[PDB]
């Protein structure tokens, strides 16, 4: 995967050239952050069971999907349902960590759009619960750490629309 | 990769969030990102210096080789590399890691070399005398972390 460091690099490599004024200090601006990203991480950690809870409450029940014939009906399926939202909450968190979205195109996003429409997995539930995981952890971490923390998230319901 | 990727793709191959082991990691990596970036400008201001002060070292401790058989670009494509692996050791010490190095210099080392038909002990000789350069330009504790990077790239030359 790549992080804010990885990319810097690369960048950098590619024509042939030392860490520029820029890309040095934007690296001095990353590790001044580490601190707030581990804070989160550790915080999204102790509650990540909790979050998903309070996400699916709010997006997802008592609406057509979980009635018979939806794609959130069979326990197995209301289980892989809350199992992929196990996943997008901790690659967001490691996103943020790396402070890089590279992790979600490679690991959430490869062929995400492709399999559910093949499933039946509706799209737009799906980015809803995604803007819902959004609040829920703002709620927990504060709008400082929560826009952070947004822009995962924002990455991961963009990639779904396309 | 780096550091910080190498600490996330860990907690991802076992299905779960950061450790409190990865986390210190973490923590005392990026507390040390000022030193390193005066380290990786050190490097980058005195590549020239560093480059033919090392030359000049070198080619008298190893008068055959083929960047001192008269031949300019062979001379010249030698230099240039001198400087890439500046260039790679500076990314490494950003990243915490020999991950960038590993990547864009180690791995294949010898394949090319050896294509290009430069013999390796030669390559790592070099390499001394690029690293004492580097090292002088800086401090006691500086020198560690840039010590092993340039070990690294004369380890996997042998
Ligand atoms: C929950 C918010 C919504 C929902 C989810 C839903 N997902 C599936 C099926 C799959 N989900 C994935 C996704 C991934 N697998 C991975 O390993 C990764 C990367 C870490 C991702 C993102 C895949 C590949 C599948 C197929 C495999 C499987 O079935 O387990 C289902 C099951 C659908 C079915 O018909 O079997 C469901 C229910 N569904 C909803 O209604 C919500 C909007
Ligand atoms: C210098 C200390 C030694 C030396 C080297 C030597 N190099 C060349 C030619 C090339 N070296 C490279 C190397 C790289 N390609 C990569 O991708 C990387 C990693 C980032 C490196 C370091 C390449 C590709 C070339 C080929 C020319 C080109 O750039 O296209 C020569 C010339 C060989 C020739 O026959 O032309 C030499 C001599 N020679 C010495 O004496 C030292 C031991
Ligand atoms: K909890
Ligand atoms: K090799």
């Amino acid at each position: 995967m790549q992080d804010a460091i990885t990319a810097l690099i690369n960048s950098s490599d590619v024509q042939g050239r030392y860490l520029d004024p820029s890309s040095l200090d934007k690296l001095q601006n990353y590790f001044q952050s580490g601190d707030m990203r581990a804070k989160t991480a550790i915080a999204v950690s102790a509650n990540a069971k909790n979050i998903v809870t309070k996400t699916v409450a709010k997006s997802l029940l008592y609406t057509d999907i979980t009635a018979p014939g939806g794609n959130m009906y069979t326990c197995r399926r209301y289980a892989a349902c809350v199992r992929d939202l196990d996943y997008f909450l901790r690659y967001a968190t490691y996103a943020m960590l790396a402070g890089d979205t590279s992790i979600l195109d490679e690991r959430i996003l490869n062929g995400l759009r492709e399999t559910y429409n093949s499933l039946g997995v509706p799209i737009g539930a799906t980015i809803r619960s995604v803007q819902a995981m959004k609040e829920v952890v703002t709620s927990l971490v504060g709008a400082d750490a929560g826009r952070e923390m947004g822009v995962y998230f924002d990455h991961i319901a963009a990639g779904l629309s396309l | 990769g780096s550091i910080v990727t190498e600490l996330i793709l860990n907690a991802d191959s076992e299905s779960r969030y950061p450790a409190p082991k990865e986390i210190q990691v973490y923590q005392n990596f990026v507390k040390t990102g000022e030193q390193r970036i005066r380290i990786a400008k050190i490097l980058a201001e005195n590549e020239q210096r560093i480059v033919q002060n090392g030359s000049a070292r070198f080619w008298e401790r190893v008068p055959n080789t083929p960047s001192n058989s008269g031949n300019e670009r062979k001379t010249a494509s030698c230099q240039r590399d001198q400087g890439w692996y500046i260039r790679l050791i500076a990314y490494s010490v950003l990243a915490g890691s020999e991950k960038p190095l590993e990547e864009i210099g180690t791995i294949g080392i010898k394949e090319m070399y050896n294509n290009l038909e430069i013999p390796l002990r030669n390559i790592v000789e070099c390499m001394r005398c690029l690293k004492e350069e580097a090292l002088s330009l800086m401090s006691e504790e500086d020198a560690l972390e840039v010590s092993a990077y340039f070990d690294y790239v004369m380890r996997s030359l042998s």
